[PDB]
């Protein structure tokens, strides 16, 4: 007889990976996070002095 | 019904009693450092007495009036009083290295010498010698009073366990006129110190020696030991000679070598 | 009958039981301060206040997880419940004295929170070094209040080594040697060694620190001739057998766990293993300055620390790679107290390995006191220590409760803690490579990114955290009684059933000697 | 029809093991080249490189020009 | 004698499960809540 | 140490006791199978002879089913090995765990 | 002669990283020679080089509270 | 049949590809028909039918191999649901973020951040390898 | 010189420590102090274990300097065999007043 | 100084950095191949069905197990000593400068010809001016002449701290009671910034270190102008 | 390792509620606290 | 070494009997008469306010906080000097 | 003195059921109940003066 994980295996992966990825790019992109990464080809220098 | 020698113990409350008794020690402590206030204090070295006396006037009960100290549980209390002693060997070691650091290798500020200026260190030939004399004859004289028990003489075993005694005694009576005759007292920097402390736990040892002692004594007289089986007696004995190694040591490190 | 039985317990298996729950409340109150701790990290700037309420919480995560979480645990819990089942004895040798050794610790615990809750805590690192500790820089009670739980659990610790050297040696079957005692019982008996050695030392050197800062002495005060390095020296003495203290108990655990989940009767290379136990032990005391390569050592005295210390890499390897040949040939059982064993593996030979790096003292010169020492020692404790703890945990349940865990939930939560654990830590050896410093409250920005990560995987940690409380809430909830065990010609410890009488082994197991 | 051969049945394990050990060997012989030559290689031809025409007081003259320095305008 | 088996070798009671979830949630709840409230009382006073 | 025939040969002596009981078939059976080899065909005679001598039907596919186990994902070794044995499953009407069905998951 | 000083040359008497006997020697040996020469009514210069290794290596704080300690007869070392 | 927790110290039954042929019957109580279905087994099994032989099999042991041996769909719970925990995890860290988390000091600003980039280019910051090394101080730009 | 006034574990020594002591005197050992020697082993010479109840746990160290040991219970009624070695063992209970 | 995203040592300034990375590099190999041996053996042992479960004979093994590591140990062993005897070795300063550490700042002391003294402090976050770096700039940098041997001595008048400047390789703590000495040379003029490194209490956090490298004769000049 | 099936099952709606109130047991306190810092500080 | 002594033959209690009062008691007689000759107050040494002595970081838990605990006026000066 | 050591015998081994450390009787309780009290009154007043410590009283 099929079990909880024949059942519903599918659905608990499916829906886990959607919603994790889901979560953490919000997290990361969408809440002001400051990441701080290399300014190396990201940022024009300017002048300090 | 067990077919093992080994005892289960009877549910006790002499655990929870010390383990509180150490709580009210030390917060005690922190009362009188801290707090001006020595009430704690008082209250957790009544039931550590307290808790002490009942736990091993049960070991007593255990023992000598029921039975439960078969050859198997008595090799177990020879095994826990060797590892003990050891611990409190380590114990005394973290002393000595501090004395030997300190003294190896005197800072500026004592005027880069050993001993430091300002100090003028106890004669090691006067008491000190002394005291070595006491401790060295108390373990000629606690050996004579374990080979007559073995023997099976009361008289002389009591006889040779008081003169034990009295030498611990003497020894403790003649230390704290030592210390306070001393011109150097324990904020005398780190010779203070050094001097105060190790010999100081040692002087507590000598006093928890001695009275471990008069324990075995007053069992003694109560007739508890056997000419064969004793291992209180044992037990204080090793304690004993234990107390009076490390004075050898502290003699020969702190009094003669380092003054 | 409740207080009979829980506050006047003179029984190994219900004492076991009151360790483990401490320990894991312990655990709790540690893995808050750590989570504290990645908050106050986790974006540049301020969060909680400056470095003093910061280190208070670095100072006391650390006590509570190694002296509150950890030892009892191992030592208390495991030891207390296994040790004596795992050699047919009826009980400790001191079944009383036992008590008492457990009893000390909920007032240790105590004396460590009052500590933070009088003047402005003990911020002064779990090494607790003068001066800072000192009556001038840390006045008023909060370090004495420290010095005096470490007193208490180092008396509860010294008698309870007392108790298993005793027990190991005097109560086994009469024809069982040493020899054939399993790995775990050995792990145990050399631990207790160690604690025996070492406490004593450190509970001088304390007292040393008590005096200084409250009867004049100045054992570490160069006003009076004293020395700051000479505590280091103590603290040390005592600190480095006490890692191996820590990890000892898990390496034999580990060793039951994966026998048991190979399907095998015995573990690879028993003697070795053994050998190998023995041999960490006894290094494990001539090492201690590699926790002082700046403090100003001769070059000599460098290189010898520095050679002596790599060493250890010798007998560890043989234990690391008799493991694997355990799990060669096995029929491999994929439990969750499997997995936590293989995540040991892997995750104690990385902290080891830059435990090697560190070893180098003209390296250490620029990775002493950052984030790489960090890293390297929760590498071998919160995926080393802590993964042997939640695979003896899922392996024993059963014997210890009688009922059975979920092992869906208990790989999921394995797999949560792997995940969380990685992330928490292994950014933090960029850290310590580029130099941000330990004990710090807050950094330079360049340091933001790893920081940032860090903090997230610590997050997930408290994730796997809550879930173990509902898992183990869904044991008891449920109510799975265990029935059968397989391997019991192996395992002593579940021959009894799940859980084992209060009373066991009242006749004696038949040995003969051929 | 015809019988099937007979096949090795004994050892399988061990030869398993032997062959597989022999891979991580080489692994390992072929990642020492990769580590050695993408990372130590390059930083010590990266340190040799920059200075070896490397002109100290021109770096200083450039950063004091760009007015870094609190001892030098 | 003590009462012997699954559930009743424990210090707790596991006879009502939601009545072992609130002692679970009291018992761990409050080791990792004691932590924040003692940083609440250190900022607090000063 | 003794040679490949000399193991077979131990344990196909073993096997062929007349009065080999239960616990001997069992403690030979489960001992074998940790061995780093899958059983000569001569070996596994023996032992279903010896089931045969129990009368244990059971015990003799159960036997069958370990020896294709102990093959792993050696696919080639136990079809060669019932191969091997079809003369003495004839004669002692042993059927296949795949005969009854019982390769099926 | 040792003219153009730079700064205290290498001691063999104190070659490790622990260099808080140097300073103090160097410091004991000024003082020493300064009062040898100031007694003898001979010239101070003679124990200028004592006092140029003193001041590289001697934070100022020392040199300063010893200064004070020689001036209150609180000094413990001999000079 | 039925396994009771106070016959732990009996033999048992146990399935595990190792130890193939365990120390009891998995069926030791038997119906009149398996009583005489075991007689019968004292016979030649040729007699046996296929069922008759099922029969015996399931009398001694509980699963087969292919049984006890079969993989499962439990990984797809697993790692499904670890990755909802993981997660959840962010859920917290977005409410952190929001309610305790103040604002960053001022260097992270976008202006702060392309100056203070200048001036660790002007000092060379990491010029053989880690920082001023990607940059072409001829070109005034970032190296390809 | 002479004196007496010790007295002895003949005169002295009661519950457990007595019978430990009256018991060695008559070469038994019914708390089990000693390591019983083994016999051969066989089913015809089967290791002889005593027991106060109907079953007993055996170790068996199968060759000597075995560091595993197999353990078992052993039941009252037909000898038993160590499951990794054979060699058998036979439980005979009944009573400590041996 | 330290970079966004930085996964190693910051660049080499001195000959006795430049040697620390490459022995690092020799070292993290061997970590790398062992970690990764490990994690492979490990992986092998976990994916066949095939299995051996009696009694295995320990002792041929152990030997490989015991020597292989010991050769690896020696291997690290031999240059990393190399290393430290070279660090050690006699090199004659130029130049003497002390410093000493205090809650929460650093004093500098340059005495070999005048009483030049004086405190080094953070700058704090408000007050740093665009480009700056937050918690690592002071307010007096610890001017030094670049290519030339200088010895620092360190010590504390307080409690304990740590004087640390990561691109040079140099660390020692700074002891009250104690003169530590270590030696720096720059191969570089420049700037290189280092952190209090040992814990100190409320702002060991926020007491930097700012070496600032120069030709001989701006320092010469600078030195003058701070009497 | 075999056992009995549950005396008391707990459904997964009854895990839902256990692991629910086991998270906000450690949730709640503690966000409380972290909500409230500014408060606790600037007092 | 073998002392100087020398005995064994039996043994036991009367021997170590033999050697308490033959050896070790008489051992403590003459050094309790050499110390009570070298014994009964010697000269106090001028006070001299050193730095590293009569140390004071904290008051003592006990009378004015000034006083060692086992302070005798006659040798043990205060950090201020000898009492009045 | 004389050696009633067989009277204690007597006495600790009396078939009551009493735990050793209540076993020589009322006196026992007595101290028994005198320990655990100031040890549980201890407590309670360490943990009032923690309460007080807790708290500034400058
Ligand atoms: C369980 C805890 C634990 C363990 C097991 C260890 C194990 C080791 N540790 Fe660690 N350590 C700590 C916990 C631990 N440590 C803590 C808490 C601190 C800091 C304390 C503080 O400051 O607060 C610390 C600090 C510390 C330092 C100080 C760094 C500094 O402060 O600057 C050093 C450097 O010598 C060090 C080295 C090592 C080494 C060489 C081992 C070795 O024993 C590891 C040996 C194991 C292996 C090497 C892996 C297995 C071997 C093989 C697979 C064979 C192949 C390997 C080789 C050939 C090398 N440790
Ligand atoms: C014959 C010697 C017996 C000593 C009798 C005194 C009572 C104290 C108890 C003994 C314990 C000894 C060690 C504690 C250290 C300090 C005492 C040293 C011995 C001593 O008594 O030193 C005295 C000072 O005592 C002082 O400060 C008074 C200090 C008293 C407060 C006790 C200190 C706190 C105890 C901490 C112990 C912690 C141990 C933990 C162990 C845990 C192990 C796991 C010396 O007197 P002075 O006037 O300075 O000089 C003499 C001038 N004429
Ligand atoms: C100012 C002082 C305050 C400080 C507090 C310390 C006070 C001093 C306490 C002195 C120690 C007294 C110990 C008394 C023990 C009596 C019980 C006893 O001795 O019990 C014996 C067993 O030994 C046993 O448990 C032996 C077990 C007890 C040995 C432990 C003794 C050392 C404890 C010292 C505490 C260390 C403190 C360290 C300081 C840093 C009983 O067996 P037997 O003797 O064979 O008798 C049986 C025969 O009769 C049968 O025929
Ligand atoms: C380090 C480990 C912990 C990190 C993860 C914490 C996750 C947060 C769990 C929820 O905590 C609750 O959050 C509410 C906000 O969502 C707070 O309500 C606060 O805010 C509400 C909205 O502003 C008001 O209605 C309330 O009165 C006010 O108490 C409430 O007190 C707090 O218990
Ligand atoms: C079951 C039995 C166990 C329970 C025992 C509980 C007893 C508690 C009552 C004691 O309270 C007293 O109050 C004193 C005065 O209020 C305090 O003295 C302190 O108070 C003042 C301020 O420090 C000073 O005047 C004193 O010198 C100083 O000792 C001190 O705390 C304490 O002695
Ligand atoms: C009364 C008793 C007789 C022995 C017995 O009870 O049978 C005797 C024998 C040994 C005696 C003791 C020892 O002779 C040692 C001590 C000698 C002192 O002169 C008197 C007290 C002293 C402590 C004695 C008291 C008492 O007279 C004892 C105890
Ligand atoms: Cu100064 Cu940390
Ligand atoms: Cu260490
Ligand atoms: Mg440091
Ligand atoms: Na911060
Ligand atoms: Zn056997």
């Amino acid at each position: 007889a099929p079990d909880f994980h024949d059942k519903y295996g599918n659905a608990v992966l499916a829906s886990g990976a959607t919603f994790c990825v889901a979560v953490w790019v919000y997290m990361a992109t969408q809440i002001g996070i400051e990441w701080n990464p290399s300014p190396v080809g990201r940022v024009t220098p300017k002048e300090w002095r | 019904h067990q077919t093992h020698a080994y005892h289960m113990v009877n549910p006790s409350p002499w655990p929870l009693t010390g383990a509180l008794s150490a709580l009210l020690m030390t917060s005690g402590l922190t009362m009188w450092f801290h707090f001006n206030s020595m009430t704690l204090l008082m209250i957790g070295l009544t039931t550590n007495m307290l808790t002490m006396y009942q736990w091993w006037r049960d070991v007593i009960r255990e023992s000598t009036f029921q039975g439960h100290h078969t050859p198997a549980v008595q090799k177990g209390l020879r095994y826990g009083m060797i590892l003990f002693i050891i611990s409190e060997v380590l114990f005394f070691t973290g002393f000595f290295w501090a004395f030997y650091h300190s003294s190896l290798a005197p800072t500026p500020e004592l005027g880069g010498c050993w001993p430091p200026t300002g100090i003028h260190p106890l004669n090691p030939l006067e008491v000190p010698l002394l005291n070595t004399s006491v401790l060295l004859a108390s373990g000629v004289s606690i050996t004579w009073a374990h080979h007559s028990l073995m023997e099976g003489d009361r008289k002389h075993m009591l006889q040779a366990l008081f003169i034990t005694i009295t030498l611990g005694v003497y020894f403790t009576l003649l230390q704290a006129s030592e210390y306070y005759e001393a011109p150097f007292t324990i904020s005398d920097g780190v010779y203070g110190s050094t001097f105060f402390v190790a010999t100081g736990f040692h002087g507590l040892h000598v006093i928890i020696g001695s009275t471990f002692l008069i324990v075995c004594f007053f069992r003694q007289l109560k007739f508890h030991f056997t000419s064969n089986h004793h291992f209180g007696f044992e037990a204080a004995a090793w304690y004993w000679h234990f107390v009076d190694v490390v004075w050898l040591f502290l003699y020969v490190s702190i009094y003669w070598w380092g003054s | 009958m409740f207080i009979n039985r829980w506050l006047f317990s003179t029984n190994h298996k219900d004492i076991g039981t009151l360790y483990l729950l401490f320990g894991a409340w312990a655990g709790m109150v540690g893995t808050a301060l750590s989570l504290l701790i990645r908050a106050e990290l986790g974006q540049p700037g301020t969060l909680l206040g400056d470095d003093q309420i910061y280190n208070v919480v670095v100072t006391a995560h650390a006590f509570v997880m190694i002296f509150f979480m950890v030892m009892p645990i191992m030592i208390g819990g495991f030891g207390n419940w296994l040790v004596p089942l795992m050699i047919g004895a009826p009980d400790m040798a001191f079944p009383r004295m036992n008590n008492m050794s457990f009893w000390l610790l909920p007032p240790s615990f105590l004396l460590l929170l009052a500590s933070s809750m009088v003047e402005a805590g003990a911020g002064t690192g779990w090494t607790v070094y003068p001066p800072l500790a000192g009556n001038l820089a840390h006045a008023g009670a909060s370090v004495d209040l420290t010095i005096f739980s470490l007193h208490l659990a180092g008396v509860s610790s010294i008698l309870g080594a007392i108790n298993f050297i005793t027990t190991i040696i005097n109560m086994k079957p009469p024809a069982m040697s040493q020899y054939q005692t399993p790995l775990f019982v050995w792990s145990v008996m050399i631990t207790a060694v160690l604690l025996l050695l070492s406490l004593p030392v450190l509970a001088a050197g304390i007292t040393m620190l008590l005096t200084d800062r409250n009867l004049n002495t100045t054992f570490f005060d160069p006003a009076g001739g004293g020395d700051p390095i000479l505590y280091q020296h103590l603290f040390w003495f005592f600190g480095h057998p006490e890692v191996y203290i820590l990890i000892l108990p898990g390496f034999g655990m580990i060793s039951h766990i994966v026998t048991y989940y190979s399907g095998k009767k015995e573990p690879f290379g028993y003697m070795g293993m053994v050998w190998a136990m023995m041999s960490i032990g006894f290094l494990g005391f001539i090492v201690w300055a590699h926790h002082m390569f700046t403090v100003g050592m001769d070059v000599d005295t460098r290189a010898y620390f520095t050679s002596a210390t790599m060493i250890i890499a010798i007998p560890t390897g043989v234990k690391v790679f008799s493991w694997l040949a355990t799990l060669h040939g096995g029929n491999i059982k994929w439990s969750p107290a499997m997995m936590w064993a293989l995540g040991f593996i892997f995750l104690f030979t990385v902290g080891g390995l830059t435990g090697i790096v560190l070893a180098n003292s003209s390296l250490d010169i620029v990775l002493h006191d950052t984030y790489y020492v960090v890293a390297h020692f929760h590498y071998v404790l919160s995926m080393g220590a802590v993964f042997a703890i939640m695979g003896g945990f899922v392996h024993w349940f059963p014997l210890f409760s009688g009922y059975t865990l979920n092992d869906t939930w208990a790989k999921i939560h394995f797999a949560i803690m792997f995940v969380g654990v990685n992330m928490t830590f292994f950014p933090q050896h960029f850290l310590g490579l580029s130099g941000m410093p330990r004990r710090y409250s807050d950094y330079p920005d360049a340091y933001t990114m790893w920081n940032t990560i860090s903090s997230m995987g610590s997050f997930i940690s408290l994730t796997a955290v809550m879930l173990m409380v509902f898992i183990i809430w869904e044991a008891f909830a449920s109510k799975r009684e265990v029935l059968t065990v397989d391997l019991t010609t192996t395992n002593l410890e579940w021959l009894n059933g799940c859980p084992p009488p209060y009373h066991t082994f009242e006749e004696p197991t038949y040995v003969n000697l051929k | 029809s015809t019988a099937l051969a007979k096949p090795q049945m004994r050892g399988l394990l061990a030869r398993r093991l032997r062959f597989h050990i022999v891979g991580a060997f080489m692994v390992s012989l072929g990642f020492a080249t990769f580590y050695k030559f993408a990372v130590a290689e390059k930083r010590k031809k990266a340190y040799a490189d920059f200075y070896r025409n490397y002109d100290s007081m021109k770096d200083f003259e450039e950063m004091r020009k760009a007015g870094i320095f609190q001892s030098a305008k | 004698h003590y009462e012997e088996g699954p559930g009743k070798n424990i210090p707790f009671s596991v006879e009502n499960k939601w009545r072992l979830l609130a002692m679970m949630t009291l018992f761990f709840g409050s080791g990792f809540a004691a932590p924040f409230f003692i940083v609440r009382h250190q900022l607090l006073k000063k | 140490h003794e040679t490949d025939e000399e193991f077979d040969a131990r344990w196909v002596t073993y096997f062929n006791k007349p009065d080999i009981d239960a616990w001997e078939l069992r403690k030979g059976m489960n001992t074998l199978v940790g061995y780093d080899l899958v059983p000569e065909p001569k070996i596994i005679d023996a032992a279903l002879r010896a089931c045969r001598r129990l009368n244990d039907f059971a015990s003799a596919v159960r036997i069958l089913e370990v020896v294709k186990d102990k093959a792993g994902p050696h696919k080639e070794i136990y079809p060669y090995v019932i191969q091997e044995l079809r003369p003495t499953l004839n004669e002692l009407g042993i059927s296949t765990p795949e005969e009854l069905g019982l390769d099926k998951v | 002669k040792i003219k153009n000083y730079q700064t205290a040359p290498f001691d063999s008497r104190f070659p490790n990283q622990n260099q808080t006997r140097n300073c103090w020697q160097n410091y004991l040996d000024f003082h020493r020679c300064e009062k040898a020469m100031t007694a003898k009514g001979g010239d101070v210069s003679v124990c200028e080089w004592y006092r140029r290794v003193y001041k590289s290596l001697c934070p100022i704080s020392w040199v300063s509270t010893w200064d004070d300690r020689r001036a209150e007869g609180t000094f413990p070392g001999k000079i | 049949s039925v396994v009771k927790s106070e016959d732990y110290a009996l033999p048992s039954y146990v399935d595990r590809r190792d130890y193939p042929l365990p120390d009891v019957a998995h069926v030791k109580n038997l119906s009149a028909s398996q009583k005489a279905l075991k007689e019968k087994e004292k016979a030649s099994w040729s007699s046996l039918s296929i069922d008759e032989k099922v029969e015996l099999y399931r009398l001694k042991f509980k699963e087969s191999f292919a049984e006890m041996n079969r993989s499962t769909n439990e990984w797809k719970t697993v790692v499904g649901a670890a990755m909802f925990f993981i997660g959840f995890t962010a859920l917290l860290l977005i409410w952190e973020k929001h309610y305790v988390y103040g604002p960053i000091p001022h260097t992270f600003e976008e202006e702060w951040v392309a100056k203070q980039t200048k001036r660790m280019l002007d000092m060379k910051v990491a010029p053989i390898q880690g920082f001023s090394a990607k940059w072409d101080y001829d070109k005034n730009e970032w190296k390809k | 010189a002479s004196g007496g006034g010790v007295p002895t574990d003949e005169e002295q020594a009661t519950g457990l420590e007595r019978e430990v002591m009256l018991a060695a005197r008559k070469g038994q050992d019914p708390y089990n102090i000693l390591a019983p020697k083994a016999t051969s082993g066989t089913k015809e010479d089967p290791n002889l274990v005593p027991s106060i109840t109907n079953k007993r746990i055996v170790g068996c160290i199968c060759e000597e300097d075995n560091s595993t040991v197999i353990w078992f219970w052993l039941h009252k009624g037909e000898a038993q065999r160590c499951p990794s070695c054979g060699t058998h063992y036979k439980l005979v209970p009944h009573q400590l007043a041996h | 100084m330290a970079y966004p995203m930085q996964l190693g040592f910051q660049d080499a300034t001195s000959p006795i950095m430049e040697e620390l990375l490459h022995f690092h590099d020799h070292t993290l190999m061997i970590v790398f191949l062992i970690s990764s041996l490990v994690l492979y053996i490990i992986s092998l042992m976990l994916t066949t069905k095939l299995t051996h479960t009696s009694t295995m004979d320990a002792q041929e093994v152990e030997t490989i197990w015991t020597i292989l590591p010991a050769i690896i140990l020696i291997l690290i062993a031999l240059p990393s000593l190399r290393i430290l005897y070279m660090m050690d070795e006699i090199n004659n300063p130029s130049l003497t400068v002390k410093t000493m550490g205090h809650q929460w700042y650093w004093s500098y002391e340059y005495t070999d010809y005048e009483d030049l003294s004086f405190d080094s402090y953070m700058i704090p976050t408000s007050e740093l001016k665009p480009g700056e770096l937050r918690l690592l700039e002071v307010d007096n940098r610890v001017v030094l002449p670049m290519e030339m041997t200088i010895r620092m001595l360190v010590s504390s008048e307080d409690v304990l701290h740590s004087w640390a400047v990561p691109s040079l390789g140099l660390k020692t703590d700074a002891i009250p009671g104690r003169l530590n000495q270590t030696t720096l040379m720059s191969s570089r003029p420049g700037l290189y910034y280092g952190q209090c490194s040992e814990i100190c209490g409320s702002n060991h956090s926020f007491m930097p270190i700012v070496l600032e490298l120069v030709p001989l004769k701006y320092f010469e000049k600078w030195s003058a102008s701070m009497l | 390792i075999t056992a009995k099936p549950a005396k008391t099952p707990t459904s997964p709606k009854e895990q839902a509620i256990g692991l629910s109130v086991t998270f906000l047991s450690f949730l709640l306190p503690a966000g409380w606290v972290l909500y409230h810092l500014d408060n606790y500080k600037k007092s | 070494a073998s002392a100087a002594k020398g005995d064994h033959g039996g043994t036991g209690a009367r021997t170590w009997r033999f050697l308490t009062f033959g050896l070790a008691l008489p051992s403590v007689a003459l050094c309790t008469l050499n110390s009570w000759l070298h014994s009964g107050h010697r000269e106090r040494p001028a006070f001299i306010p050193y730095h590293h002595l009569r140390i004071r970081t904290k008051p003592f838990s006990w009378g004015d906080g000034n006083h060692t605990f086992f302070h005798n006026p006659r040798v043990n000066p205060l950090p201020t000097g000898y009492e009045k | 003195f004389e050696n009633r050591v067989a009277e204690k015998q007597k006495l600790f081994q009396e078939d009551n059921g009493l735990p050793v450390h209540l076993k020589g009787g009322a006196t026992d309780n007595i101290l028994y109940r005198v320990t655990m009290t100031l040890c549980l009154g201890g407590t309670l007043y360490s943990l009032y003066c923690l309460g007080w410590a807790s708290f500034p009283h400058k």
